[PDB]
């Protein structure tokens, strides 16, 4: 007998304060129990379980499904916690073609790797005897328990040792490890890359560790988790979106999750008027109906995914690209390739929450996402084609308050193209009217007036209801900016209206808000200054308001 | 040689903070500098059994192309139980000038203790998540740790007893791995005393905090003025009023009587003069009360002026400024907001760790997004302070100015 490799323990223990667990055996038919007893019989005699005297008091339920299945949840409630490096799976867009391509899948993963025996004990279930006339018939694991809370770091961390040294003597191929599969590449000639995999899966049999031996059971294309993996490309399974005429908030959460599995490689899905009904959810039953904005949506979904779009993989000899455009409503769609018309993937980035917004600032943090994005898919942070002019992100960079910054990247001229709406001056205007404004609200009666004062004489004051302080202060700015010449300079106290405007929004939620953008778009020069109230400064007239 | 015994705070769980993704060339680095380092008994490869993790990144520190390993142990520090404390050197700020030393080397000679190692765990990430990443922890001290310096006082003051001996005029401070050493002599003078002081070091930054002081604030000094002239500094006046109490504002808000152009030039009378020269005389003075707290956070506050142009004031209570300045040095980052906001970061970091020995807490005028995207690229020291995120444009900002 050829002496196998031993795989040294990984020790675990429970969490701190906390015993083994201790939960009442099920009571299972006769069949039931004659089954458990022939599996466990041939499990103990593989020496996966052994055995074990009435000295142990933990105790786990077992139940058969015939196929035996333990309930470990009570014992994954006392183990520790382990460190699992599955967070996140490989995206396809980011591996490197290959001539040649295996996968082998290791049969009896858990049940080949020996568990730490000073935590065996822990593992210890019962099966019942018939009619419960004798003592049940006591066993623990001697290996990684299928349902576990250990057994897949424990497994990965054990397969990882022992496929170091023959990537580290095998420079030229490239090993993956994912759940209970072994994923081999090569660009060797297809007979040495045949004759690798033998080698391969020899070094694994040295430990005790079995591949398929036949022609490997599954060849191109590969289906895994919801990709299409192809020799020379990539793309997702197909797409099962339902159609019914009265849907629920489940379902639109399935939808939703559907189409933006889809964006991935299909260019162009928008989500967000089927997004906008997930207001007030954990409601799982309901009924929502869509608007015409939802339904052109869902429609132009099908017609998206109408014909099949695929992704190719990446070249690290090439230049990594990524180009966005705007779409409208806080929708940005974004795409990844090294050469024209040849995609590594896609995607789109939907604006936050916010009460105002610009473009600029909404292709920022696009730019931010592809940019993490692309660091997690390939490394490397892409050039980036943005439908703005460079003058355009001078003048915002230079003149925003905030800092901000794009990495390296270039104009490219595809409509609608994102620029700067107003630009505020820095010093008054000679020759413009000085409008001096000003707004009150009675807090009670929800009663205000809003208006302006200017050097020319012009005066207005205008009665409100169901006003606030605030709004007084911006239709008082509204009224000045409606009045008044191309320039025009504007006298205010609010510092919610300046903190406002001082955001350089180009688009807001407040009709108000809007209607001054759209005012301030119209004029050639606008300076705005700010004083303190209420400190006796002639001009800002809070009595004028007041009354 | 011998492990010290440490410990966590009670009722607290090591570290498990997230690794954020790196370049290929970062992950290249780190693989390069932790093979090193297992070869040298400084690291070692750990199981799954370790749960706990600390981001880990890498750098390239000044005048080097030398890739540098940068732990961001931030959450161990403040999970690390209190180590006690030696006063801070009020009479380092005062000295002519200043440098700092890198003595984090020294650091991995001295063990750590066994029970602990578990917590320093931190993970090599791999690209696309294709292959597990490379998990390590520390067999010795680790540098940016806040155990290391307190553990390796006794050594490190053994080791400058006999410098310190020599010179007695020569402040000797420490923070982190960095070691900060305050003298009056010449910069020939000094730069040849500091390479006497790291060969000292071997065989076992100009900075001049003189050249920094306080900044007061200043009234404009004009022979005419306008309506927007007045406005402005009356706003200012007003401001100042929180800081100051005997600010008034009454006889200049007084010109500004009637509804005139903004442009338009308004002769002071004399009581506005009056009472604007009472206001110079009053900013003069230093502010009423001002005193520091050491068991109070110290807060940092910057404003992008324009023009690679910076103000910053750190302060512990609202208007009453410990400290203030204007970062304006131009160093390679003319096109680049996000490193010159760094590059503030760390100087103003720096003068709070000369003053009072510790860190602030800073309000970056910048998304959290933006930040977090780009500011390792730009970091060059070995410790990390805290800081949030300012979203609404602050309109003190040409007050500072
Ligand atoms: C064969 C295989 C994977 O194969 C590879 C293994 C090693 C290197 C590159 C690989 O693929 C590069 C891209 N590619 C892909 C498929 C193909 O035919 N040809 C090709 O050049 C890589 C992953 C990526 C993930 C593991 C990291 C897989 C994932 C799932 C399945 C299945 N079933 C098979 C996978």
């Amino acid at each position: 007998m050829v002496p196998i490799s031993p795989i040294e323990t990984v020790p675990v223990k429970l969490k701190p304060g906390m015993d083994g667990p201790k939960v009442k055996q099920w009571p299972l038919t006769e069949e039931k129990i004659k089954a458990l007893v022939e599996i466990c019989t041939e499990m103990e005699k593989e020496g996966k379980i052994s055995k074990i005297g009435p000295e142990n008091p933990y105790n786990t339920p077992v139940f058969a499904i015939w196929r035996k299945l333990v309930d470990f949840r009570e014992l994954n409630k006392r183990t520790q916690d382990f460190w699992e490096v599955q967070l996140g799976i490989p995206h396809p867009a980011g591996l490197k073609k290959k001539k040649s391509v295996t996968v082998l899948d290791v049969g009896d993963a858990y049940f080949s790797v020996p568990l730490d025996e000073d935590f065996r004990k822990y593992t210890a279930f019962t099966i019942p005897s018939i009619n419960n006339e004798t003592p049940g018939i006591r066993y623990q694991y001697n290996v990684l328990p299928q349902g576990w809370k250990g057994s897949p770091a424990i497994f990965q961390s054990s397969m990882t040792k022992i496929l170091e040294p023959f990537a580290a003597q095998n420079p030229d191929i490239v090993i993956y490890q994912y759940m209970d599969d072994l994923y081999v590449g090569s660009d060797l000639e297809i007979g040495q890359h045949r004759t690798k995999i033998e080698e391969l899966r020899q070094h694994l049999l040295r430990w005790g560790l079995t591949t398929p031996d036949k022609k490997h059971q599954k060849e191109p294309p590969f289906l895994w988790m919801g990709y299409e993996l192809h020799p020379d490309k990539w793309t997702v399974q197909p797409i099962v979106l339902p159609e019914k005429d009265s849907w629920t908030v489940n379902d639109i959460q399935k939808l939703v999750g559907k189409l933006n599995w889809a964006s991935q490689i299909y260019p162009g899905i928008k989500v967000r008027q089927l997004s906008k009904l997930l207001r007030g959810t954990k409601a799982l039953t309901e009924v929502i109906p869509l608007t015409e904005e939802a339904e052109l949506e869902l429609a132009e979904n099908r017609e998206i995914l109408k014909e099949p779009v695929h992704g190719v993989y990446y070249d690290p000899s090439k230049d990594l690209i990524a180009e966005i455009q705007k779409q409208g409503q806080g929708q940005w769609t974004y795409q990844i390739y090294q050469e024209p018309f040849k995609n590594l993937k896609t995607g789109k980035y939907a604006r936050m929450r916010g009460a105002h917004t610009n473009d600029v600032k909404q292709l920022t943090e696009a730019v931010q996402k592809i940019t993490t994005e692309s660091i997690v898919i390939w490394g490397k942070t892409p050039k980036f084609k943005l439908p703005i002019q460079k003058e355009t992100w001078e003048t915002w960079w230079t003149e925003y308050w905030q800092a901000t910054w794009i990495p390296e990247w270039e104009f490219v001229n595809t409509p609608p193209l994102v620029k700067l709406w107003y630009q505020l001056e820095k010093e008054p205007i000679v020759g413009a009217e000085t409008f001096y404004v000003d707004g009150a609200a009675n807090r009670e009666t929800k009663l205000g007036k809003a208006g302006y004062v200017t050097n020319k004489g012009r005066q207005k004051v205008v009665p409100l209801t169901n006003t606030t302080n605030q709004k007084t202060e911006l239709q008082a700015i509204y009224l000045a900016l409606q009045d008044s010449g191309l320039e025009v300079n504007i006298v205010t106290d609010s510092q919610y209206a300046l903190g406002i405007i001082q955001a350089q929004p180009d688009k807001s939620e407040s009709e108000l808000v809007n209607q001054i953008i759209e005012q301030l778009i119209k004029k050639e020069k606008v300076y705005l200054a700010w004083v303190p109230a209420h400190k006796g400064i002639g001009g800002n007239e809070q009595v004028d308001k007041l009354v | 040689i011998e492990t010290v015994p440490v410990k966590l705070k009670p009722g607290m769980d090591g570290p498990k903070v997230k690794q954020w993704p790196l370049t290929e060339e970062k992950i290249k680095a780190l693989v390069e500098i932790c093979t090193e380092m297992e070869k040298e008994g400084k690291i070692s490869k750990i199981g799954p059994e370790n749960p706990y993790n600390t981001p880990v990144f890498a750098i390239k520190k000044k005048d080097s192309t030398k890739w540098r390993k940068l732990v961001d142990f931030r959450e161990l520090n403040k999970r690390t139980q209190d180590f006690w404390g030696i006063p801070h050197p009020a009479g380092l700020k005062k000295k002519k000038s200043v440098t700092v030393l890198d003595v984090g080397d020294a650091y991995f000679s001295v063990p750590l203790d066994e029970d602990f190692r578990k917590y320093t765990a931190f993970t090599i990430p791999s690209i696309n998540n294709e292959t597990p990443g490379i998990r390590y922890q520390y067999n010795v001290l680790p540098q940016g740790w806040k155990g290391s310096p307190a553990i390796f006082q006794s050594s490190m003051t053994k080791i400058l007893e006999p410098f310190k001996k020599q010179n007695p005029d020569i402040v000797i401070y420490q923070y982190m791995d960095d070691l900060y050493v305050g003298s009056d002599l010449e910069i020939g003078q000094h730069r040849t005393k500091i390479e006497e002081l790291r060969q000292h070091l071997l065989r076992w930054y100009e900075l001049h905090p003189d050249k920094w002081t306080v900044q007061p604030i200043v009234l404009p000094e004009k022979d005419s003025w306008t309506v927007n002239d007045i406005q402005k500094l009356v706003g200012k006046l007003n401001w100042a009023s929180q800081i100051y109490p005997g600010i008034k504002v009454r006889q200049l808000s007084k010109l500004l009587r009637g509804t005139k152009a903004l442009t338009e030039v308004i002769p002071l009378t004399e009581e506005a003069e009056l009472e604007l020269a009472e206001n110079r005389e009053i900013l003069k003075e230093p502010v009423h009360g001002v005193y520091y707290d050491p068991s109070k956070d110290l807060i940092a506050e910057i404003q992008k002026q324009g023009q690679g142009q910076w103000t910053y004031q750190i302060y512990q209570e609202p208007f009453k400024n410990l400290k203030t300045g204007k970062y304006a040095r131009m160093r390679g980052a003319h096109t680049n907001d996000v490193k010159q906001l760094t590059e503030a970061v760390q100087k103003i970091t720096t003068e709070s760790i000369v003053i009072w020995g510790k860190t602030p807490k800073f309000k970056l005028p910048i998304q959290k997004e933006t930040w977090e995207t780009w500011w390792t690229e730009y970091w060059q020291a070995t410790w990390i302070p805290e800081w949030e995120f300012v979203n609404t444009p602050p309109l003190v900002k040409l007050w500072y100015q």
